[PDB]
């Protein structure tokens, strides 16, 4: 019964929130999913495995 | 083991997403007309932010 | 004395006029957005039906 995400109001600061922001992004960017990990995994292998 | 020696990305914060605080620099205590709020018995304090 | 093998006709109930009651058969704790309901400084919790 909990939201994955919430944007909510409430005392902060406009520079810090803005910096989190970036880092968010920033590694939101270097995401990948575990079906590329099975490509890049098997290819290494040279096909023995 | 995972010998490499690994940077920290991915921290977590639960508190408030603020870097600046407001202080007392010259404290002060004032009468006032108004000292709580009531609900039938019971009374709470004011609190200011 | 009143010797009579006198029935009991009239009888009373302050409770409730229910005879089916509903149980949980296999228990269950989920997550949820809300954890309670605050009043100033007070906070009752959440009594589901």
């Amino acid at each position: 019964a909990m939201s994955e995400w919430v944007d909510v109001f409430e005392t902060s600061d406009a520079l810090t929130v803005s910096i989190r922001g970036r880092w968010m992004a920033r590694l939101a960017r270097m995401n990948i999913n575990p079906t590329e990990i099975e490509w890049a995994l098997t290819e290494c292998a040279q096909g023995y495995v | 083991l995972l010998h490499a020696d690994t940077p920290r990305l991915v921290t977590w914060d639960a508190g408030l997403c603020t870097s600046f605080k407001i202080v007392p620099i010259v404290p002060a205590q004032v009468p006032q007309d108004v000292l709580a709020y009531t609900f039938f018995t019971s009374s709470y304090a004011i609190q200011s932010p």
